[PDB]
């Protein structure tokens, strides 16, 4: 099992800290939910090497990095826009789940940090 | 059972059967129940990071095309009939190399029932990948999995479930791994979303706890013995230069040789194991013994020997016992 | 394999016909198999390496290319001065002696240039063919055998075991010319020589199966160990 | 934990469909006719990997008889699992079995028996292998039970006694002679600290290396075995010999 | 050839000790029989002892443990019920027998210690 | 037109007897051959063989597969090779070989208007090479691939290298770690028996072994142990322990690196250059220790 | 000097001979039908096995 | 024979260094400490420092 807590909510640097069986859930992912809109995929980071994948909307504006020491994932936000006003979640995915862009493949979810800037 | 009526019945079950189309093509999805009977787990390799598993894999579904009246008993046909029937395109997602046993014949079961039900059994040996966390090795506890999935059909066409729920998998008690013991096993059923669609999945998970007796007999005991052999140098008189340096050089050589022998049988992981921490502790202990003798030799002639020798003799076992106690409480 | 099949008689000016591999599976061929073969293979590129010819009289010739791993039990008592007579047996699997009989054609076993052979540890002395009848549960079968005589070569073991053993024994004898008061030196010489003998024994015996009897090299190593131990206790 | 085994496996069964008259001789047909006939779905339960030899053709026998009896023969090389109790190793005696069972058919459909009684299995006495000796072999017939139903079973078991000649001249006797040589330190003068300590450390290192050469060909088992106990005893002896001079 | 001897017979702790070729019979199993009905499966334990199986109607009420070296299996029985009165047997099964729940697969049997509550 | 080609192909394949060679009663069919060497990915002295991957192309001419009007060469699915006649070419000295089979069988058939057939295969073959390890590791091996016809004589089939010396290409692609292709040669012969003359082609390579790795592996440490033996002389005659330990340690080291030598080599019956060097340095350290004695 | 890779390899193409009217949905056919259809002769140039 | 189409999928792999730090460098450094500790040992101890 894994517990995720995200905080640190235009140069926002969100940070999601993970505890528990982090080995069984290597890939980590940042998702975004706008007010009264469906959850959408922002980004994804691998385990032990930080191979990163992005959505088309936020390429070359948002970046994701992995620490592997404090067991934290940092989402650095640049070139903010009014449309980037939403609740941001961090979620973990199992080794064999398939697909990065689909929320249902993810097992554990954070509470969600609101961003209005 | 005139044995010709059976042939007629089986013939007209076929002769209008399209293997290319699943049961209820265009209708609701076919529900395929699955159960496993584990025969053995032969190997668990840390270098290859996988395990070999032999099992009886039974799939169970319903095909109205294969429904017959008259004969009120179940038809246990020859296994070759499986070539003329539709079967689910089940496959193991995390397998590396697998095969169906084929002596004396292809180890296959086909059993029909009058209501069109089909029971299809296979005997499969499969090597399956199992990523392992060796941070706490050899006091480690691994989670290995077998992931069953439909290759071609999405959830709109096929659905998987465990027959009998938690009782679907049997034979877990048959496993005899000398190095491991199966603490627990679990069954999960889910749907996994891909670009092409959402596919069924079943997961059979095992938790393996490693037995420590072999590593007590192999790694820890020679390290402790060599450390004690290093301690023996303190009792020898200071003037015996050759005798006192011989013990140090052999202790450090033996410790390095143990290190090479231990590290040349595991994957080239980049992080430190528990065994590495203990081994480096023992190495620095024998190192401090050798430097203690060297410091005494520097002090006496060539610059109290008795006082420092007695202090080393009383303190080294105490410090090593404290180190061992701290390590074993930390990793247990 | 050559045999007569009257069902394949054909009358024409053509005196011989070459059949492709498709008809190899459409006519009767013998079920010959090698009795002592642990693993045998047939070669398949570019086409199946086989041939089938039929003559107008009805004769049929069927040729195949095979690679066979045949077992050969070795009496390794005089090793590395041991000769062996390794067999290669074959017979029909299904048909007993009343149904199929094998005969050795005149000049049956041809051997090409022996220099091109893959042997490097042994040397090929000669060969001999035999035929016999073996009684089994299913019947009596004609078994045809070819024995190959092989003789091991001494160079590797002479270089790697005998000469090192003699030189370390001479190293042991060197201690006698050292002064009596050089206790650590002579003790080191003796103890190191016995360790060297043990290591040599292990690396010499790891070049064999785990047989439970002594060999010539084991005897030589034992005598050398006795010599160095005698020097040490002296 | 496995034994490889090559064997001629023969099965006999009566079939009224394959009964013929007017021909006074048993018919040996080409092996490929087995593709056109029913054959029992026999298999080996404790198998890990096996195959039927296929040179020059598939090593297979089909023989019909006038009454209807069919004799079906195969030449099979099979690797079979054999769990070993390496507690008294190398003074151990192992029991390796081959279990034969019908995959598909229950006892209501098929029944197994050993043809020829206790003399069903032949050629065992002629087997020779270096590390072991076949003390005894036994044949058993059973009806096992599963959820699907009851199935026939045959069992061919062998008892293998390990020949203790290799370990005497690789493990026991070198360790022994190292022990007597370690005892030489007592006879040497007390003031020769370098020589006595050198002998002690060399003997202890020797015991550790001889321990390391062992247990590589052996599995990764947790429990201790007889050879391990002997080596530990000799190690304790040489260690006490060094502590004596200390 | 293994000979099994039982003992025992609040909470009741039965014990079955084996002597003989126990390695060839890795699986040990507790069965129960009341008058007028056949013997029924209660539980089963493996050679390593880490894997255990129980009947449907004895989940969480009875528990089985294996003490190696001593070469004994213990069946501790909590919150007994009136239907639990029966004769209890311990039996050994071979490596390749198949089916824990069927007594015919078990070669060697115990004595059948009585329990009444 | 498209349909013209579509029924033209079916017209060609119809009435074609696979069982008979082109010009069954006529002169022998000439089969030209090309080899495009993809890589030599292994050369084992232990097993004394080398693995070679290549594209093997065979060109011949069949009157039965002649079409006119269509002005381009027809490339067909590889499965058509099952219906067409092909030569029974094989490799005499191969041990294990196979045709690659992903995603499909890597095979090519191409027809031409006159009737020329091009037949390509992707073959990985483990060919046996006899290695004279007398001057090892300063040796120079000659490894060959022999191409034969299984059941045709020169009266029925003829082999030749299409393009002469330029028939074989891709030699520059070869990149072995411990070897360097110095030269390659093509030979065409007819092996003559009383039964008849049979065609033969041969593709030979000379492989020169690289020397730097062995300079860093054996010769350098042997010279270093010899210098360790040498420094015994500067140590005093009184120091028995130091001199004897240094000499015997050098002897033991020389034996140990001798044991590490031949670890991954065949158990040859003759002495090598490396063996000569190691025994010479052993002799040097032995005379050093004997001089001190 | 090699690495082992496991993958799902998908190929998309168009064959007008396999165009059908009527059935207004995708036909996910059994894996054995591929032997009756033309497929590209795709292969991996640098594969060893 | 002609021009053929090709696709290529390339990966750039960076090697981790922790295993080689624990395997090669540190043993060499520690044995170098073994080499230098001979200096603090004193003269006339030929059997020791040699
Ligand atoms: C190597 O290790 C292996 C594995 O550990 C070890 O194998 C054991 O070997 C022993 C023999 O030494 C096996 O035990 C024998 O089993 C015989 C079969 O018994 C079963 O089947 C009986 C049915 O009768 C029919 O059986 C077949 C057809 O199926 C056929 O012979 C006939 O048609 C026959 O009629 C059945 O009755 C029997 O019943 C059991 O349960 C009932 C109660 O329900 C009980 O009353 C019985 O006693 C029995 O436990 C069983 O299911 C069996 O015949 C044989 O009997 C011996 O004893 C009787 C007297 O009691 C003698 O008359 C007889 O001659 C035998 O001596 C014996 O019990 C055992 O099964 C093997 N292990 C396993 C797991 O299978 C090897 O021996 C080891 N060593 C070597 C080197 O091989
Ligand atoms: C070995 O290591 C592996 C590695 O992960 C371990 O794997 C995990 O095991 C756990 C079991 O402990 C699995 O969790 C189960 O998952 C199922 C799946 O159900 C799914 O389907 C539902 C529809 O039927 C669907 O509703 C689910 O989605 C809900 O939940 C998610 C996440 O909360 C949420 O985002 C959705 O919106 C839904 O609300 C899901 O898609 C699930 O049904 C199980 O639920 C049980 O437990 C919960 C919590 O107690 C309880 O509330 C339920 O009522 C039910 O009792 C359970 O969560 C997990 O999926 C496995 N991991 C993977 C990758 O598959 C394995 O356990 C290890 N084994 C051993 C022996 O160590
Ligand atoms: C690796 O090792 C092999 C084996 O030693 C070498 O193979 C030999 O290579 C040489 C060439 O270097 C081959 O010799 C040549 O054979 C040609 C074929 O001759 C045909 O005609 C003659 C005469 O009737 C027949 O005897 C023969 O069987 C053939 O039918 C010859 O034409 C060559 O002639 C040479 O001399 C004439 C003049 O006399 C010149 O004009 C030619 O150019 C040429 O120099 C020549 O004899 C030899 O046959 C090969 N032997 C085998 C067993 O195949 C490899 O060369 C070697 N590889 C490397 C790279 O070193
Ligand atoms: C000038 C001096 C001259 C000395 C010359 C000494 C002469 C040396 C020959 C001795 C006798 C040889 C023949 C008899 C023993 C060898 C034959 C033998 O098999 O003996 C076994 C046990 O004993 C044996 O292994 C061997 C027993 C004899 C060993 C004698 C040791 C010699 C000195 C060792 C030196 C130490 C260093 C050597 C190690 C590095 C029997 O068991 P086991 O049922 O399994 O087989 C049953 C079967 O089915 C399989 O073998
Ligand atoms: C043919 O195959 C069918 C399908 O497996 C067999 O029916 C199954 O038969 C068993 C045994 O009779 C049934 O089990 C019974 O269930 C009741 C109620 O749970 C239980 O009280 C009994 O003790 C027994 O376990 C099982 O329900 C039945 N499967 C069904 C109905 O789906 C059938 O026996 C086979 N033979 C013939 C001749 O049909
Ligand atoms: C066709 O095959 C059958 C089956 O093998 C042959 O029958 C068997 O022939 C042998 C030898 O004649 C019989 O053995 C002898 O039987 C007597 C009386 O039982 C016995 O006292 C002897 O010790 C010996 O075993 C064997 O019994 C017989 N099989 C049966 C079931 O009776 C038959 O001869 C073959 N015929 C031809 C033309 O090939
Ligand atoms: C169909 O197949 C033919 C036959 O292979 C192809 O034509 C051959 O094509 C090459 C390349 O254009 C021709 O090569 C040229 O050769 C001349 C004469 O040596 C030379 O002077 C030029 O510099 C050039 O190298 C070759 O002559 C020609 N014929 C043969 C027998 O090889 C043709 O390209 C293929 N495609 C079509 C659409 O026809
Ligand atoms: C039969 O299979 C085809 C091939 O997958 C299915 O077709 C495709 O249908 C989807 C959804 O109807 C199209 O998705 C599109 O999404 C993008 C992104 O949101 C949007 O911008 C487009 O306007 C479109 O809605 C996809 O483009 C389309 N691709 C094709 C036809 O090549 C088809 O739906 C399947 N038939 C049935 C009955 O399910
Ligand atoms: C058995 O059924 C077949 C069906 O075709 C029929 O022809 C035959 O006469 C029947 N025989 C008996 C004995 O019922
Ligand atoms: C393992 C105990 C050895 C005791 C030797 C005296």
């Amino acid at each position: 099992q894994v517990q995720l807590v995200e905080s640190g909510g235009g140069s926002l640097r969100l940070s999601c800290a993970a505890s528990g069986h982090t080995f069984n859930y290597p890939i980590m992912g940042w998702f975004r939910q706008a007010p009264g809109k469906e959850r959408e995929f922002v980004g994804a980071i691998s385990w032990s090497g930080g191979s990163t994948s992005y959505a088309d909307s936020v390429k070359d504006r948002f970046t994701i990095s992995r620490d592997n020491a404090k067991n934290t994932v940092y989402l650095e936000m640049n070139n903010l826009k009014p449309e980037d006003t939403a609740v941001y979640y961090c979620a973990a995915k199992g080794r064999y789940s398939g697909g990065l862009y689909y929320p249902t493949n993810y097992d554990y979810w954070g509470q969600g940090t609101q961003v209005t800037v | 059972g005139n044995m010709s009526f059976v042939k007629e019945t089986v013939d007209k079950l076929l002769k209008g059967y399209d293997i290319r189309l699943r049961p209820d093509f265009g209708g609701p999805p076919v529900c395929v129940g699955m159960n496993i009977d584990i025969a053995s787990i032969d190997m668990v390799s840390e270098v290859n990071m996988d395990y070999t598993l032999t099992m009886y894999f039974q799939q169970y579904w319903r095909d109205k095309r294969l429904a017959y009246s008259g004969i009120p008993l179940n038809l246990t046909l020859d296994n070759r009939v499986a070539d003329q029937l539709w079967v689910p395109d089940t496959y193991f997602l995390n397998d590396k190399k697998s095969f169906v046993h084929g002596v004396t014949v292809k180890n296959r079961m086909i059993r029909l029932h009058p209501d069109g039900t089909v029971l299809y059994g296979l005997r499969i040996t499969t090597t399956a990948a199992c990523m392992m966390d060796l941070r706490r090795y050899p006091l480690d506890e691994q989670n290995c999995t077998l992931e069953i999935e439909s290759y071609g059909y999405t959830t709109d066409d096929i659905e998987f479930y465990w027959r009998g729920g938690d009782k679907a998998v049997t034979g877990v008690e048959r496993i005899e791994l000398p190095q491991f013991s199966i603490v627990e096993h679990r069954l999960v059923s889910r749907n996994v979303v891909f670009a092409t669609g959402a596919y069924p999945r079943l997961s059979l998970s095992f938790r393996l706890k490693r037995n420590i007796g072999y590593f007590i007999l192999q790694t820890y005991m020679p390290s402790i013995l060599i450390t004690i052999l290093s301690w023996v140098s303190f009792w020898i008189n200071y003037d015996a230069s050759a005798a006192r340096v011989a013990l140090g050089i052999t202790t450090v050589l033996t410790m390095t040789t143990i290190n090479t022998h231990l590290r040349e049988t595991l994957p080239k992981i980049p992080y430190v194991k528990a065994i590495d921490m203990y081994l480096m502790g023992c190495f620095v202990f024998v190192f401090l013994a050798l430097l203690e003798y060297a410091f005494v030799n520097y002090i006496f002639f060539g610059r109290d020997v008795n006082a420092i020798d007695r202090w080393s003799r009383i303190v080294f076992p105490f410090t090593f016992s404290l180190f061992n106690l701290v390590y074993w409480l930390y990793y247990v | 394999q050559t045999w007569y099949d009257r069902r394949l008689k054909f009358n024409s000016t053509i005196k011989v016909l070459r059949l492709n591999s498709n008809m190899v599976g459409k006519i009767w061929i013998p079920d010959t198999f090698f009795r002592n073969s642990k693993k045998a293979d047939a070669h398949w590129i570019t086409t199946p390496n086989r041939m089938l010819r039929i003559w107008n009289d009805g004769r049929v010739l069927y040729t195949l290319r095979l690679t066979i791993d045949a077992e050969c039990q070795l009496q390794l008592h005089n090793f590395p001065m041991d000769e062996h007579s390794c067999p290669l047996e074959f017979s029909s699997y299904g048909y007993p002696r009343e149904e199929i009989v094998y005969q050795w054609k005149r000049s049956s076993v041809e051997v090409g240039d022996t220099r091109s052979w893959r042997l490097y540890q042994f040397s090929f002395v000669g060969l001999r063919n035999t035929t016999e009848v073996v009684k089994t549960t299913s019947g009596d079968y004609v078994v045809m055998s070819v024995y190959f005589d092989l003789s091991r070569r001494m160079g590797y073991f002479t270089i790697q075991t005998y000469i090192p053993c003699t030189l370390i024994v001479v190293l042991s004898w060197v201690s006698f010319w050292i002064n009596k008061d050089a206790v650590p030196a002579r003790t080191s010489l003796g103890i190191t020589t016995v360790l060297t003998m043990t290591t040599l024994s292990t690396i010499a015996r790891k070049s064999l199966p785990k047989v439970s009897y002594v060999t010539a090299m084991d005897l030589f190593v034992s005598v050398c160990f006795i010599f160095v131990f005698s020097a040490l206790v002296e």
